[PDB]
């Protein structure tokens, strides 16, 4: 393959068209929402746009965030998700989740997915930070257990790596 | 009364009001850390020096001011400035800002651990080593605006906030002293940052390579680098206090030594074959060997002072200590193979080892004559100085068989086919995606928490361009906007051009589609 | 002679140096005693080098080595370092402050710490030992 | 002798100088000499403030106005970016554009710090020896300075903690030191106000220095308590870092703050024969206007006018404000109950007295950061809530 | 190129280094390192200040103290030596014992008065900033302290100029470092005084910063009637350069001085709202307690006790004191009269309030000046001499 | 008044205050030199660097740090 | 312009040569001299100056204009004056730079010299005679 330009290239040109073209906070939502479902973190859909998705989520993420100013009333801005869920329920929800959780591997995809739903300007930046803050602990404790305990074999099966070279 | 009073000549020492900070803080319910911990065990210390924020300040001005005579009376009126050998005047371009984003890094790391205490005493100490931490990265900008100012090559000394984004070192660098305190447990910064970072590997960074740089006649770096340490001892001061709680209650303990082993190997991944590559090869006069410098600081006096004591209360050797000797015997070499057959994408003009070079090379590190030396020397004679050669060493590593991989955890380059140093090879294919670990100890970071690494590296960005193009676009070149910064050489002439590179064709492959 | 910083392996060089580096006895760190103080040299450091340390200091604690570094004094010690900026201001002539004694005192290997006018490194673990 | 070798200096040692002047080319290998000569300047010429301060962050290109590109090399588990948009409502098209017009990199801060460090010594070791503290009305100084002064420490030490989320959190250089050398300034403010405290008790038997007394009245006294509360949310309650900067200083400090500070504490140290205090209230007061500074620098001229996002940006200004301006008359209506304590002077503690204070306090404000963000105030309205916690 | 030679450096230079490598012995040729390691230490080892000034002076063994010998090389038309013990009246063993207990060389001496003199104007920017002259009682502002502030700058001015001939006259060097920082000093203190008067210009229209009627009221207002009749005695009526400094330090300032910057302006700003002037007489009583501590050492310990001429000054001191006292006690019953301009403040500007005041300045200095060299003084006959002149 | 006012940054400069110097000194019979000289012609000139004590103090510790500086450290 | 060199006129000769001149009977009274003469203490700010201000513009108002490397200093002559905005050097510094901050460097003088706003000038005008 042949990349283009670091920072002005026609797959950012085109997103930004794409993007130009939100209109209402409903929409840019599950514009951000499934961009970000299909595009980042390890369990991303794709990964075509991997050099531009960043810069492409802070263009999605601008978007959003004046349609929010322009288009909601305040107390909006403070308390709710721009899904229309109540923000404190919404941290209430997935902090419950993240400590249900079985396993570091079940418990890092709640956080995984967390940040791809409710990453800001999807839900409020200090309920968004303080849940994020929440997860974290969980994920971070469940994974330091016996960090070294599994050899690094059943690590790759456990991860379901396709495993193309190790060097003898 | 009006009248009777007391006139003896008084005020109030630092040491008065500070025995009053730890009744400034009050307890309410929201009084905590916001940042992700795994650590939560009492820590109501004492800081080991009376800071308050008068005496912070007339401490560290009074530094400045002997500092800054020091620079800019003293050593300007000697014309200091261009008294440097080229080799380490080019080395002080890396270094000094590489360095700087360390110390950037740091204040954002010291906030962390500011956030995260909960004894004022200790908000106290890191909030002057957050202020330090800026100093610091004053300081090692300086060193660089003293050299664009003095020095007979200031590009690289003068942009390097943008130039180093070039280049594949630059990467593992926003690593080893940056990403890796900031991006993660607030209170683990007391052991990756601090028992780590400030108590090991700043010593050869910051204090030992001040007698590589006088050695090639720079006494700008010791006047500024060795001030820069001084702030150190109470930075350290700071985190050996919660170490203490967290090796005294038992459930954050058990922690403590993963976090160790993990910041020893994050760090000296990066620190030992780029530091030991800068002093060794970035200078012309060498103080000692690197593996020496290393064993001193790293392995006896950090190793025993710090660690083989804290063995009696349940600390452990880092588990990757081993490997990382062996890094520090090769793994700057490998390095240079790297950084040389790279050449065009840093922001410093290279020496090839010369004659004397070589033989001390050889005398210390027997074995570096038949393996790195000879490569060198073919470099050499195909060209490798030369910009009407056409010549640039990185296609001829693909055309032999010798592909450069990007560890996808610590960013350090590695050839495993030239490698002496430490690691293996390993390819995952992951949900569509292929990566490339290098050592047991990054390989099981990234198996275990692939979300935390997700770095790009410079061959999936620069995927089938030609490399004076990526060079152009970052602003690799000189004021004319063609001679590039980067050179295989240091002398004044036959510098190098963008049309010079692009005459060698080199394009940039995916070194993992063979997998 | 242990507290050298060219002590033990650091005389080795070549095949020797790398037999002893690379000996599995010396893959895990061993325990030491000693501190490690780094002094920037400036007038006032190096006074309190010559009829401190090297005096005072170096006849309550033989053991303590200073090896010139160009730029600095690289000083250490077996149990402990100590430097009273109270006795420096007495050479020295004007106010010293052991925070004006900390303006060139840099690297320290071993736990630092300040008692009124005295500066002490020490191999010592406060909060863990004693 | 000694067991390393004594490296020879490259600058004096003559072979060593020989070799390297062989090696030096006899030109300059570029003309540019200006560190980091593509910043672009606020003012009519780039300052060393900027050249060493900007940039310094390694922000990439999806960080608005980062020069580098891709993605972190480690992030937090579950995927926080080292820095990253989530960390603030606000938005900017470049984060590097703040300025602070004092242009205080960390040489000329702690510089200027330092002189008020020594000669405030000195200060005091004259005052001592003066006798001054004679002629201080003594009810004021026992039972309001040390008691209700004492207190206000805790309002400074912990809007200086509020600050360390945001030196984690912020997304550029010349931000992060205003808020590093906003945080000091804070913790010094309250440091100085148990120094002065202290000093008092060597001059004043039996005069008490401890805390304990100024604690009690801050986390229990109805007079503090709307501002604790206020504190305390700016502190712990949140973490976007621009709203603990704009509710820290810009609304709180800017209106509690200066009230407590210039209006009550130095001003009235002025009808009271307090010829202490105001030497301690013309460094708070010095710092508050540095702080100033910097802060409307971040928050008029970048985020309130930025080319794209100003009226987005003023849109959660104007909401902080609502909140913490709030929040704020109600800590000043509580404070006003000080004035019952206090000896009676026409024009300074009495009804018109009190008025004049808070229509200062609140004018100044609506003039300083109202206007400045289009948030619209009655004056009037906020003086006379104040005034409905006084006591005739 | 250049038409002279491009001097090359001995210490740089390879060539001439290693010369100059080869000539340096490889050992010292002496182990005394300690500058003027033989003189007499002060306190418990040798001061840098000390080392720095102590016999710089030439002074022959027929000065006390000189250890140098014979005559000057060149005199005076006449004959009169170029120091000489003609002088003074004082006697002395060594003319060089006096010691400045602050230790001021010159480097102390700027580095303390550039902190002061750059964070000054920090605070007026802030100050100004701040706003916080509003609050100010404008009579006090405009009719008291512009006014007879303005003229006191006068008495400062004239204090000063007395040390010219004590600066030429003076017989060693850490006396003549004492003389010549106080004359700074108090010069200092005169522009310090209308710095904050064309300060207060800029802030309050229709004030006039002009010494217009400043100096009418000091040359020709009877309130400094008196003051301006001794200054004018001490600067230009004398020459004895130790009774220079006697009365203008230790009488004439310690009393007159002490009483209008301290007891008055300082002092009243804290009852009339002025949170500007404390800011400026901070540093005027900062240095009269410095200058305090030099001319203290020389006139107590070093001449009032010397060993052989001790009682011989005191004879002396005391005829100076009875006159110069005498003097300052006029100067203050003139300066009284102030009061009745004054509104009133109970304790401060009623009668008590003026005697405590008094009680303050003589009782203070009967103890940091007459007691010390054997003067007697009646502190309630002075305070009374001075009620006279204070209109009830 | 007590609610309006310049609330403008501003400091006095050393040549502020040093314009004001000459009305300093003030006319009395005995404000004349008190060494012997021949030279009694009128002398009434102004000084050509504005400079007062405060402004002295500050230059010359500048170039103090600086000296001692390079002496002490470098 | 040769004749403000340092070794100008008699200054190039040497041994009897010189000894001729030196000795010449209309040598033994001064010569009026429109020049100045300025020393420049070296400094990274003076050398900015130097480079930037007194031989660009300061040589194309006034090509005169002599500067020798001295070792430790610059010795500047001119014919008429000599000038240095203090503003000028602060822009070029990037750091406050008054009169009084450009003068910490500006050492000999031979000439009549005086400040005026930002701007330090020596001139061989006699002020208060011409
Ligand atoms: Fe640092
Ligand atoms: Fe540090």
């Amino acid at each position: 393959a042949k990349r283009e330009p670091i920072h002005d290239n026609s797959i950012r040109t085109e997103w930004e068209a794409k993007i130009a073209k939100l209109t209402s906070v409903d929409q840019a939502t599950k514009f951000i929402q499934d961009f970000r479902l299909a595009y980042t973190s390890p369990f991303r859909k794709s990964y075509d746009i991997d050099v531009d998705y960043q810069y492409i989520e802070r263009k999605i993420e601008e978007k959003l965030s004046v349609l929010k100013t322009e288009k909601l009333p305040v107390a909006d801005l403070i308390t709710k998700a721009t899904t229309g869920e109540d923000a404190a329920a919404v941290e209430a929800t997935w902090i419950a989740k993240i400590k249900a959780a079985k396993s570091k591997y079940e418990a890092e995809r709640i956080h995984i997915e967390f940040r791809q739903l409710y990453k800001p300007p999807v839900l409020p930046v200090n309920v968004f930070l303080r849940t994020d803050a929440a997860l974290g602990t969980v994920l971070m404790e469940i994974r330091n257990t016996d960090y070294y305990g599994t050899p690094l074999e059943g690590l790759r099966k456990e991860r379901g790596v396709k495993v193309l070279h190790l060097q003898a | 009364d009006a009248l009777k009073v007391n006139r003896a000549p008084v005020g109030v020492e630092p040491q008065e009001v500070h025995k009053w900070l730890q009744s400034f803080n009050w307890d309410f319910k929201e009084n905590r850390t916001k940042y992700p911990t795994k650590y939560h065990m009492a820590n109501e210390t004492k800081e080991q020096f009376k800071v308050i924020a008068k005496e912070y300040a007339r401490m560290e001005a009074a530094k400045d001011e002997r500092q800054f005579g020091t620079l800019l009376d003293g050593l300007t009126r000697l014309g200091a400035g261009n008294k440097v050998h080229p080799r380490w005047g080019e080395t002080m371009k890396v270094i000094s800002n590489f360095l700087e984003v360390g110390e950037y890094n740091a204040i954002a790391a010291s906030a962390m651990l500011w956030d995260s205490a909960t004894a004022a005493e200790q908000k106290n100490g890191y909030l002057a080593q957050v202020l330090d931490e800026i100093r610091h990265t004053h300081q090692c900008a300086f060193i660089n605006h003293y050299y664009s100012k003095h020095y007979h090559d200031p590009a690289g000394h003068n942009d390097a906030r943008r130039t180093r984004a070039i280049g594949p070192l630059w990467k593992g660098m926003k690593r080893v002293f940056a990403d890796g305190f900031i991006s993660g447990d607030a209170v683990e910064c007391s052991v990756n940052l601090q028992l780590v970072g400030e108590a090991c590997f700043t010593n050869p960074l910051i204090v030992a390579v001040t007698e590589w740089a006088s050695a090639n006649g720079d006494e700008i770096t010791p006047t500024v680098f060795l001030s820069v340490e001084t702030d150190e001892l109470r930075h350290m001061a700071n985190g050996y206090q919660t170490v203490v709680s967290i090796a005294n209650d038992p459930a954050s303990a058990k922690f403590l030594n993963t976090d160790l082993n993990n910041a020893f190997w994050t760090q000296q991944k990066y620190f030992t074959p780029v530091l030991g590559y800068l002093f060794e090869y970035g200078s012309k006069f060498k103080v000692e060997p690197w593996v020496k410098t290393w064993n001193r600081w790293v392995y006896e006096d950090w190793g025993g002072i710090w660690i083989g004591r804290l063995g009696k209360y349940g600390v452990e050797s880092p588990a990757s200590l081993r490997d990382a000797k062996r890094d520090a015997y090769w793994a700057h070499h490998d390095l240079a193979l790297a950084a040389y057959a790279m050449w065009p994408l840093g922001f410093a003009r290279l020496a090839l080892p010369d004659e004397e070079d070589q033989a001390w090379f050889e005398a210390n590190y027997p074995g570096w004559a038949d393996h790195y030396g000879k490569i060198f020397n073919e470099w050499k004679k195909l060209g490798y100085e030369d910009p009407k050669s056409g010549f640039i060493p990185y296609q001829w590593l693909l055309a032999n068989g010798h592909d450069v991989y990007i560890d996808r955890v610590s960013q350090v380059p590695f050839i495993p086919s030239l490698a002496k140093g430490t690691g293996s090879l390993r390819v995952h294919e992951f949900n569509g995606k292929k990566h490339s670990l290098t050592d047991d100890w990054g390989e099981r970071q990234w198996l275990i928490e692939p979300e935390r690494y997700e770095c790009h590296n410079v061959f999936e960005q620069y995927e089938g361009r030609e490399l004076s193009e990526v060079i152009a676009e970052g602003h690799g070149v000189r004021s004319d906007g063609k001679t590039l910064i980067a050179q295989p050489h240091t002398r004044g002439d036959n510098l190098w051009t963008l049309e010079d590179i692009k005459r060698a064709g080199c394009v940039f492959p995916d070194p993992l589609a063979k997998f | 002679a242990h507290n050298a910083y060219n002590a033990g392996i650091m005389q080795k060089t070549g095949k020797a140096f790398a037999d002893e580096f690379f000996a599995e006895e010396n893959q895990v760190v061993h325990e030491s005693n000693a501190v490690v103080l780094v002094l920037m040299k400036s007038d006032e450091i190096d006074a309190i080098i010559e009829d401190i340390v090297l005096k005072g200091g170096k006849a309550k604690n033989p053991s303590i080595v200073v090896e010139d570094k160009a730029g600095f004094w690289w000083i250490k010690a077996d149990g402990a370092i100590e430097i009273d900026a109270a006795e420096a201001g007495e050479l020295l002539g004007k106010p010293f402050s052991v925070y004006d004694l900390l303006i060139n005192v840099a690297s320290a290997v071993g736990r630092a710490y300040t008692l009124g006018t005295k500066f002490t490194i020490t191999s010592e673990l406060m909060g863990l030992d004693r | 002798p000694q067991s390393s070798q004594v490296t020879k200096r490259g600058l004096t040692d003559p072979e060593r100088a020989a070799i390297i002047a062989a090696a030096v080319p006899d030109h300059a290998l570029d003309t540019q000499r200006k560190y980091h000569y593509f910043i672009q300047p606020r003012w009519k010429r780039l300052s060393e403030y900027e050249q060493l301060s900007c940039y310094a962050q390694p922000n990439p290109d999806w960080i608005a106005g980062g020069l580098d590109w891709g993605d972190w090399t480690q992030k937090f588990h579950g995927g926080r970016p080292s820095w990253g948009n989530e960390s603030t409502e606000l938005r900017t098209t470049d984060w590097y554009r703040h300025r602070d017009p004092a242009r205080r990199w960390h040489h000329p801060y702690v510089k200027d710090k330092s002189e008020e460090a020594r000669y405030t010594q000195r200060f005091l070791a004259a005052y001592s020896s003066e006798g001054s503290i004679r002629t201080i009305d003594p009810y004021w100084r026992d039972e309001i300075l040390n008691k209700y002064f004492g207190a206000l420490l805790y309002s400074e030490y912990g809007l200086f903690n509020a600050h360390s989320s945001v030196g984690r959190d912020c997304l550029s250089d010349t931000i992060r030191q205003t808020a590093v050398f906003a945080a000091l300034d804070k913790v010094d403010n309250a440091q100085m106000i148990q120094m002065e405290r202290l000093f008092i008790a060597k001059l004043v038997p039996g005069f008490d220095a401890s805390t304990d007394v100024p604690k009690k009245i801050w986390t229990t006294d109805p007079i503090y308590s709307g501002a604790r509360a206020t504190v305390q949310e700016i502190w712990q309650g949140v973490q976007d870092w621009n709203e603990i900067l704009w509710a820290g200083h810009a609304v709180y400090d800017a209106t509690f703050g200066q009230f407590a500070r210039r209006e009550f504490f130095q001003r009235l140290a002025t009808v009271y024969g307090d010829t202490l205090t105001p030497f301690f209230t013309a460094q708070s007061q010095t710092y508050f206007q540095t702080t100033r500074g910097a802060i409307d620098d971040l928050f008029v001229y970048c985020l309130a006018n930025d080319s794209e996002f100003g009226a987005h940006n003023r849109t959660f200004l104007n909401a902080w404000t609502e909140h913490y301006l709030a929040s704020s008359v109600a800590a000043l209506k509580d404070f006003v109950g000080l004035y019952a304590k206090v000896e009676k002077v026409a024009g300074a503690t009495d009804r018109a007295g009190v008025s004049e204070a808070l229509q200062r306090v609140f004018g100044d404000w609506k003039i300083d950061y109202a206007d400045k963000i289009g948030f619209r105030v009655d004056v009037d309205q906020k003086v006379d809530a104040v005034l409905a916690g006084y006591k005739n």
